[PDB]
This record gives structure tokens, sequence and C-alpha cells, in this order.
RNA sequence: CCGGCCGUCGCCGGCAGUCGAGAGUGGACGGGAGCGGCGGGGGCGGCGCGCGCGCGCGCCCGCCCCCGGAGCCCCGCGGACGCUACGCCGCGACGAGUAGGAGGGCCGCUGCGGUGAGCCUUGAAGCCUAGGGCGCGGGCCCGGGUGGAGCCGCCGCAGGUG
RNA sequence: AGGGGGACGGCGGAGCGAGCGCACGGGGUCGGCGGCGACGUCGGCUACCCACCCGACCCGUCUUGAAACACGGACCAAGGA
């Protein structure tokens, strides 16, 4: 609404704001985010720490989709199944471990990171991590790998 | 002419970028006539598979 | 005229604050009264919170609540919180406990329930119990939002930790000088 | 020479040269700034080591407070104004003191 | 409940009407109309109401009952009151004092009723 | 039942009584025991002169540990540090006087504000009216009107100050309590003189009037109230 | 004696001998209304002795009077009959005042009406 | 400086009808059972007596009144104008202001969704007005004429709004 | 410690035995005091119309500085950011 703006407050002193002295000018000190070499420099160079210069490797073509690789970490891991399977410990046609195929439910390379509940497991994937397999292997379970 | 951020944007070309859409009232009006289409041809070849081959 | 200076003058921790749909203002209009008249030093700070806005009242994660009510000596007591509730997934072990919120979300709604705990809302509290008798009173972290690593010592500055405000995240962005040594000076 | 004269608390000890944390006056802020010192132009501030004597007194008092159950007056009342006491005047009355006259002494 | 309904219904202007710096409600089963809680008659399960009756003779008074859920239909209990005015008044404080249905409202009643007999027995003043 | 209840009741109400009557007891036996400790200590330096001086020698007092300090030039400005010398003695508006412990810190403190006061040395009768007739507590930083005795009773209980004779005695014979006996005291609000005010700019010795007097704030009190 | 109000106290107000707007007088192209001039040359705002007033918040009325008419009550605008009524129970504070609005067909029973509730009237006999 | 008044700020302010100007748990029995207390003053110093054992009066003692009322003449079953809790009330301190910021306007203009069994040819809007009044102000209400068909209050909504 | 004379906690190892008043220089005034004029005179800090006499540069804007011998402003309506 406009009924609450400043201006439809501000209606009866001299000018909204922008004082007197130094008067609201069409576009004091150029237009748009100009300078920054030259007058602006403070400013871009203590809240921007870097904006001019380049860093290399320039890559022609980069179809983002050969670096197309999402994660879980181990700590989200055991929510890819329904709690049901995971109920059976031992019980009701559960031997040592059920299997989760990330791949299927869209993760590829499965991470490290908290403490896994100490329950076999075997887990399915493009890509492990070093820790992410050492604890996967310690509490009980298995890796297995895919495409 | 910045205090905090410094971030850029496209809209201007000092020859008039008004020239070019702002109409997109037709959503409501052009939802009917497709889906009136659909119907019609639907009607037209009837025992014939709605999405064809 | 006296020479007192005046730019202290009125207190910005609002007295009767933001407060806007029906039930909460209702909640304040029942607490009010026992924050006059009950010396519960515990009322006085949950009303106190009961103004604040959400930003100022973060959702206390489940996982945070577990592991803050496990302490010991904090048995068979009611955890309160002026926040909200949502649950975690980084927490397997069902719940044990009690609590006391103003809105829970479904699933820790569930576990909860599940865990064979409660869930108390603040008439109930009040009912149950006039003042702080055995209750624990908790916060969600409020240092937690993103903006937080924004602030602080403007980065460029020479041991700044914070995070500017730069549109992608890519090798060209900022990075260029005033990074490397490799390009003019290093922060 | 900004710090010339300044004395604060040291931090650093290194071979033949300590560090030193010191206030320096700038603009209406304040800063608590770190500095390295060749220890040739440091040397020790009676200000803390007076304080710390009087800190031994006092504690000795306050044992000796338990030894004789007297509570006696701890350190530092600041000097009160004079008391009332008698002056004797044996031996004269009192000189007449009087101006003198101007004279020129170029 | 009655205070939910009543921070319902405190601005939403239902017979709310303000002008020249007061503030009155024109709804039925209400005395002396300006205080909008503790006054009205949609919102409290206890209400009394004093109107002047129609046919000019006494005062009607009507209760809300406590029986049958809120069906409006019936559930507000009409009886007039045809008497000499002391004997009247005594007839409403009888039926609040020793009823224990809204005390509060004892003397508001009274005064609308001897009000209303007031405006009715006819007069040069 | 309802008539032992009664008796309980009649009980509590004479504790109230009972209570109240030994307090004003205690409170007219310690201002009797004042006014006989005043008397005495005055007798006492009139005793000391003329023994001295009948022993031909000279007899100086302890001069004196109390002095009444009231600002007197105005608010506009003035320097910094008489400016925060004068929010320290919490004397702030034209015409505010406050009591002050003397010893050689307050003594030069009050020296770098020379020419803003007028101070002396009170006499008895010029605390007591000053106390008695605008004398306002600082309760809860809500000053109010000393009218009743039990305001200064329970704002300085814990210092055995329960009566209007007894925090006067403080004040005028300085005790281990007076710092916070006289914090306890709001500014005493003086008016504008009666008379006049020889020149106000000028301190006293210069026949102007500002800086130590010693006695003449007895002269001045007695108008700018 | 026609009607009384509950209480009747002397009300005392400072002046609202109505304000006027720097230079009301002057040229016609301005209006009595008031405006407080923000400029950086005029006497009225930089508070000169001899000058206009302006209003400042201390020349309020004491709460306990408001919109006490001088006659002894506060005023109240009416439509018809059915918000009449309103006054029943408060009539010795307030006055009704039927508006410019109404027409004699209604304004008659207004009127008689109103006198069967005893509630004086800021308009008795208006049209005829 | 003393007082009256408006407002702002403070009071963790008081109020679900102010258990203080230190006014001071209770519920039962048992035994043993009160010349009214709760063995703190020559403390000489927050805080220890003198209508105490005089309010009808309590299961046959209408009725532990469970309000034909605890006579709590410092009465939360229990409402005074009270409690439009965004309300009402109590105490104290202060009020300068261009540039600029903010809060509040039952201040204003036009249009919309709601709501006044609203007003209106027995006369709407506007216009004028040495007529009556309100508000500190923004402005508003009422009388008189003049005119000929429309307009306004309240909650929300929107703006090419002063 | 006894108890005569005596410092008395104690509230019983003694002191209420039951009201009325002044009051009151007592927690912000009341009279349980009276006088005059009323059908062509009374009332109207409002509430504005005219006239008087004691006391007081023309606004908007740059400016360190405005009444300025600095600049815009004849007057009214409507539009106007």
């Amino acid at each position: 609404p406009s009924r609450l703006r400043k201006t439809r407050k501000l209606r009866g002193h001299v000018s909204h704001g922008h004082g007197r002295i130094g008067k609201h000018r069409k576009h004091p000190g150029g237009r748009g985010n100009a300078g920054g070499m030259h007058h602006h420099r403070i400013n871009f160079d203590k809240y921007h720490p870097g904006y001019f210069g380049k860093v290399g490797m320039r890559h022609y073509h980069l179809k983002r989709n050969q670096s197309f690789c999402p994660t879980v970490n181990l700590d989200k891991l055991w929510t890819l199944v329904s709690e049901q399977t995971r109920v059976n410990a031992a019980k009701n046609k559960t031997g040592a471990a059920p299997i989760i195929d990330v791949v299927r439910s869209g993760y590829y390379k499965v991470l490290g990171k908290g403490k896994l509940p100490k329950q076999p497991v075997i887990v399915k994937a493009k890509f492990f991590s070093r820790r992410a397999e050492e604890k996967i292997k310690g509490v009980g379970g298995a890796c297995v790998l895919v495409a | 002419a910045p205090s905090r951020n410094g971030m850029i944007l496209k809209p201007h070309f000092h020859k008039d970028w008004q020239r070019r859409v702002a109409t997109w009232f037709n959503q409501p009006a052009r939802k009917i006539r497709r889906r009136k289409a659909r119907q019609a041809r639907a009607r037209r070849i009837a025992p014939r598979p709605a999405a064809g081959p | 005229g006296v020479d007192i200076r005046h730019n202290k003058d009125r207190k910005v921790r609002r007295k009767e604050p933001k407060s806007q749909d029906i039930y909460l203002r209702l909640l304040v209009k029942l607490y009010r009264f026992l924050a006059r008249r009950t010396n519960s030093t515990f009322n006085q700070v949950v009303l106190k919170r009961l103004f604040m806005s959400r930003t100022n009242r973060p959702p206390l994660s489940l996982s945070r609540m577990i592991r803050k009510m496990k302490l010991p000596g904090r048995e068979n007591k009611t955890a309160v919180v002026v926040g909200t509730i949502t649950d975690d997934v980084r927490v397997q072990e069902v719940p044990k406990l009690k609590v006391c919120a103003l809105r829970v979300t479904s699933r820790a709604r569930s576990r909860i329930l599940r865990a064979g705990g409660k869930i108390l809302t603040f008439d109930q509290l009040a009912l149950d119990s006039p003042k702080g008798c055995g209750t624990v009173l908790l916060s969600g972290p409020r240092k937690g939002r993103e903006v937080y690593r924004h602030f602080g010592k403007a980065p460029g500055t020479p041991h700044s930790h914070t995070k500017p405000y730069v549109r992608s995240k890519g090798r060209k962005f900022e990075r260029a000088r005033g990074r490397r040594a490799s390009r003019g000076y290093k922060n | 020479k900004c710090y010339h004269g300044k004395t604060g608390r040291v931090y650093n000890v290194t071979q033949h040269a300590v560090g030193i944390v010191v206030n320096k006056q700038v603009k209406g802020k304040i800063l608590a700034k770190r500095i390295n010192v060749r220890i040739e132009h440091i040397k020790h501030s009676k200000s803390r080591d007076s304080f710390l004597k009087r800190v031994k007194e006092n504690d000795q008092k306050k044992k000796e407070a338990k030894e004789k159950g007297t509570w006696v007056q701890l350190k530092r009342q600041p000097a009160p104004p004079r008391e009332a006491h008698f002056v004797r005047t044996n031996g004269k009355e009192p000189e007449l003191l009087e101006p003198i006259p101007y004279e020129f002494m170029a | 409940s009655a205070h939910l309904q009543w921070m319902v219904v405190r601005n939403c202007s239902s017979f709310l009407i303000k002008r020249n710096k007061q503030t009155y409600s024109t709804e039925p089963n209400n005395l002396k109309a300006r205080n909008s809680f503790r006054y009205n008659g949609l919102i409290h399960r206890k209400t009394v109401g004093v109107e002047p009756a129609a046919d000019g003779k006494g005062v009607v008074v009507v209760m809300k009952r406590r029986s049958g859920q809120r069906k409006p239909a019936t559930s507000y209990v009409r009886t007039t009151i045809n008497k000499n005015a002391r004997a009247t008044l005594s007839s409403i404080r009888h039926m609040i004092r020793k009823n224990k249905y809204h005390p509060d409202l004892r003397m508001a009643a009274i005064r609308r009723a001897s009000a209303i007999l007031r405006s009715q027995k006819p007069v040069m003043v | 039942n309802f008539a032992e209840l009664k008796i309980k009741r009649l009980r509590k109400k004479f504790a109230q009584k009972m209570l109240r009557k030994a307090r004003r007891k205690l409170i007219y036996e310690k201002a009797k025991h004042y006014h006989k400790e005043y008397r005495q200590m005055y007798r006492t330096e009139i005793r000391m002169a003329r023994m001295a001086r009948k022993a031909g020698n000279f007899y100086v007092p302890a001069e004196p540990k109390l002095a009444f300090v009231i600002r007197i030039r105005g608010i506009n400005g003035v320097s910094p540090k008489v400016r925060k010398v004068l929010q320290l003695l919490r004397l702030r508006q034209i015409f505010n006087g406050t009591f002050v412990k003397l010893n050689k810190a307050s003594i030069n403190m009050l020296r770098i504000v020379e020419p803003y006061i007028a101070w002396g040395y009170p006499n008895l009768k010029s605390v007591n009216e000053l106390i008695y007739k605008r004398g306002y507590g600082k309760i809860n930083k809500k000053r109010i009107a000393l009218t009743d005795n039990t305001l200064i009773a329970r704002s300085l209980g814990k210092y055995n100050i329960i009566c209007m004779e007894d925090l006067i005695h403080e004040i005028y014979t300085v005790g281990k309590h007076f710092k916070e006996a006289n914090n306890f005291l709001w500014p005493f609000k003086l008016s504008s003189p009666r008379g006049g005010m020889k020149k106000k700019t000028t301190h006293f010795v210069e026949g102007g009037d500002a800086g130590n007097r010693e006695d003449q704030i007895n002269r001045l009190i007695r108008r700018m109230n | 004696a026609a009607l009384r109000p509950l209480v009747k106290p002397k009300i005392v107000k400072k002046r609202t001998k109505k304000f006027i707007r720097h230079q009301s007088d002057r040229y016609v192209k301005i209006k009595r209304n008031w405006r407080k001039p923000r400029g950086i040359d005029n006497r009225v705002r930089r508070r000169f002795k001899g000058q206009i007033l302006m209003p400042n918040i201390g020349y309020g009325s004491n709460k306990k009077t408001k919109h006490m008419l001088p006659s002894g009550f506060r005023k109240f605008l009416v439509h018809n009959v059915k918000e009449l009524e309103v006054l029943l129970m408060c009539n010795k504070s307030y006055c009704a005042e039927i508006a410019h609005n109404v027409s004699s067909k209604n304004r008659k029973a207004i009127v008689e009406r109103a006198a069967q509730l005893a509630i004086r009237v800021t308009n008795p006999n208006a049209r005829l």
C-alpha cells in the first residue's frame, strides 16, 4: 500500500529528506557502480575484498552435467528406506543386513559425517569417501559400487 | 554509489526496453483456448486415443 | 533547566510489543496476570519472550532438546520452549520425555507421542503449575540464521572471517585481488 | 614515540625482546595495541609493586585480626581534616608582622 | 469460547458505532450499551437482557439458557413483568441475587428497568 | 470458629498497636538523648575556649568535617571539568544545595569548580530547617516527600536510622553511615535568595559571592529558604 | 429548568480563540487554517516575541472536561430512533444532536421520543 | 521556589474489584490442656502489652448463611466510572529545536469488498453565512437561507491524495 | 538465683476490666451563612463583526550572515512535483 509510505506523510516539509544544502541531485557520483578504481576505491576494496583481476583456467564450455554428483552424509543415510525396514534389527525376514540404493534414491557420492547406528547395512553408490567407508565397515556394514 | 553490496543488473537499454512485453494477461484466456481446442479435436476423432500415438 | 542528557530517555525494550494474532495475544492476557502477581521470575522471563519476534525465537531443534535434557539431575521435568520444535533426522533414538512449546511440527509430534511423552500448550502448563515448578527452559540457537556470517568486521580487513555478498561462488567473482598475493595483496 | 612513557602488561618473551600490550590513544576510541620492544627500553614500574606490598600488609593484618578478635580498619582511609589541638605559647607573645615599605632595586 | 468470540468481535464493526469519541453497541440482550465486554448478549453464556415491553406496560426480561447447545431460535427465555415499580425492581433483584445467574449485572438491570418504567408512565417531564 | 478467628484478628491488630507504641517510645527517647548530646558537644567547645584563653595559650578547633554547597552560576557554557564535577556532586540546575563530607579529596574537588559554588559550614539550626522543610528522600529512584517517618526507617533501616532526628544526627555529626544517609537525600532545591546576591560572579573575599565562607551559609540559607 | 447534567464543574480552557496562520490576513490565497511554518527566516517558527503564537501541546484542556459543552454535556450525533436508544442508561452526560440530513417527518418523531427518554437535544425545534 | 493543567518518559508500576506507611502461614488428632499473644529494652539500637477476654453470631442458636451475606467499619462467590485488558488507575522526573529519523492522528480527498432493515423531493451534494459550539492542531458538528438528486458513519482494502 | 527497696524479659511467675469527645497546627474546603435585581433587562475568556488605547521590520530560498541597496513573488481560481 501507498497509504503507509514515508512520502504520504512527509508531505508538508520542504524536501523529503535529501536536505537543503546538498540537494537530491540527479546522479552525484557516476551512474551505477562506476568508479571502483578511482573514487569508490574505499568501499569497493573494504566491502568486497577483491573485484578487479582474474584467476586462470578459462574453460570454454561447461555442460553442468559431467559434474552432477550430489551427496548425502551417513548421519542422513538411514532416512532413505522407510522406518519399517530399519525397525527390523534381526526380526521379520531381516537377516544380517538390508541394502540401500543411494543412486535409486537420487544421491551419488556418499560422504561421511557423524555417528552411524551399530547395525549392519549395505550401501550402494557410485562414489564413496575414505571416512564414509571406514565408518561403514567399522559398524559391520559393507559398501558396493555401481556405474 | 554503494554502501554495502556490489551487484549489477541488465535492464538498461538507453533507447527503451519498455517496448517489449508486459502482456501476460492472456494466460487464463490462452488456457481456456487451448483446453477448448483439445475438447474439440478429441470430440472430432472420437474412438482414437486421446493423446494419439 | 537541568543539564541531563536526553538521548537515552526511552528504553527501546518495548513493553506491550507486537502482538497481532488472537491466540498469542490471549496467552499474553493470561501470563500478564501471573507475571504481576507471582514472584516466579520464570514467569517474568517467559512472558518477556512471548513478545519477541520470530527471528528472536528460533526453532528448538529436537536433537538439541534431547542432548540438553539428558544431562544429569533433569529427570521427569517438563522442558519448555518459547519458540517451536522441529524434528531432527540426525537422531534415531525415539524420544523419552515431556515438552511444553508453542507450536510443534507434525513429525516431532508424531515421534513424541510414539515415545510416550506429552505435549503441553502454555495454558495446559499454566494450569499444571502456576509457576516454574520442576520446569527446564530452553531456546533454539539464536545466532543460527545465515546473515550472521555476513555481519561482523567488513571483509577485506586483515583478519575478518565474514561472508561477503556475492551472487555466486565461482572462481571469477571476488577472488581476484585483495585475496591472493599473486594479485596485488591478501586480506 | 607514541609509546614513549605509556605502560602496559607484558605477554610475550623472546630471546632478548619482549612483547607489550599498551593502550594507544587514537580518535575517540582507545586501542589495546601489541608491540615488540628490545629489553633495553623497558623497565619495571613500582606502581604495582607498592600495591603488592600493601596487599601483603593487609592480609597479615587480617590474620592478626583473626588472632585478636578485634576488627581494625583496613587500608587507605583518605586524608581527613585537622583535629583540635592546643598550641602552647609559653616563651613569648606572638611576633608583630607588618608590611615592608616600598623601595626601588632596579 | 467466551473470550475467543470476544477477541474476534471487538472492533470488527458488527453493531459497533463510533463517533464523537464514544463507543456504543446496539445488540439485543445488552444492558448499558457502552462497554463492549462484560456487556454483550452474544458472547456470554450467562446473559440477561431488559427490554421495554412492546405493549407499553412493564418490562420483559430475557435470559440465556444453558439448556441445549447454541441454537439461537430457542435459547433465550422471556419473562414479562407488569407491577408497581418497587415490586418490579424487587422481583428482578430476586431473579438475579437468588439465582447466581450473573450477579455483576444486578444493578445495571435494575437501573435499566427503572428507566424503562419512567419512560413509559405518562408525564409532562 | 468465627469467634476464634475474631480473637486471632484482634490479636494481630493489637500486635501492630503494641509495636507502634514501642516504636514511638524509642523515637522519643532517642530524640531526648540527641538533645543532650548536642548541648554537651556545644558547651564542650566553649569550655575548651575559656580554659585555653585563661591558660594564656590559644585554642584552635578542628576545622569542620561537614560543609554545605550551593550552585550559583548558570547552566550555559560551562567547562567540561566543572560540568562533570557538578554532575558528581549531583547538584545540577541553578540554586541546588547538598551536604559534603570534608577531606583532602573533597576539598580539591571543590577547588576546581571554584566560581560556581557558594559553600560554607552549616550550623545545626541550618541543617534542621533544611531537612525538615525541603528534605525529600530518594526511594526507588522516585523522589517523595518526607511526610511520615516510616519512609526514612525503611530506606535506611540497615544503618539503624529510623527517625527524622536521628537522620539529622548523622548528617550533623557525620557518622560511619553518612555516605549512604546522604545519597538518600535528593538535592535540596532552594529558592532564589531574598534581598540580594551581591555580585554573584566573584569570589567572596573579593566582595562578591563564591567560594569558602565557613560561616555565611548560615546567613544565606535563612534567605534561600 | 429543563435538563441538568450529572455534575457541572467549572471548565477553564486556556484559549481556543482560534489559532490563525502566519500571514492569513495579508493575502487571501491563504486561509485561516493553521500550518506550522518550516522556514529559515521565519519569525513565527523562530518564536520572536509579539508574534502569532504556535500551538503547543500544553494548550490542551484537562481530560476531565474534553468536549464538555458549556451547557453541560458531551455531544453526540444521531440519525434515527434505533440509534437514539443507545443513550437510554447513559442519559446524564450525553446530548443527542440530530444531524443536518434528517427530514421533518422523522425529525419530529426523534425529538418527541427523545423527550420521552429524557435526553436533552442540542437541536430542539429546527424545522416546522 | 509553591500550586493547577497537557503531554512524554520512567516505574520488573497497581487492577481478574489495592491481605504495609514492617499490619505478618494453615489444616487435624493425641496427650498434657492458656490469669487474650510468639519469655527479642537497664537492646537504652529495623521490631515485643494494656476497650484485653464487646459485630448480631452460628448444630434447640432463622442459615460453618453453603454470599435472608464471612457484620474480613484495610470484604478476589462478590460487579462502584471500574476490566472498550489496544482498557482504567497510582507515584515521580522532564518538555528548546533548522538539516534528518520515527510514532500517533474517531485529520483530510477519491475508489473498492464488508457492514448501519443508515440519511434522502416533508429536499442530497455542493455555495454562501456578523448564527450556535467542539478539538492545541489537522479539522469537525449544529442553525439559517440558496439548490434540485444524491450522500455519509464504522472495519478492512487500493491511490494519479493535501 | 531468694525476696524486702530496686533494671523486669515475660505478655501471665502483675498492669485490658469499657465508651464518649476535643478533635487535630491530624492522610489536598467547607458552611447544618446570608444580600441584591427580574418582561425589556440579564447572560454569551467563547465567538466571531466594527472602533479605541497601552506593547510588536515581509514572506520562500542559497548563505557563516537576510528586512536587506541579494534573488522570485500584482491579485483569485483550477492543475502541479
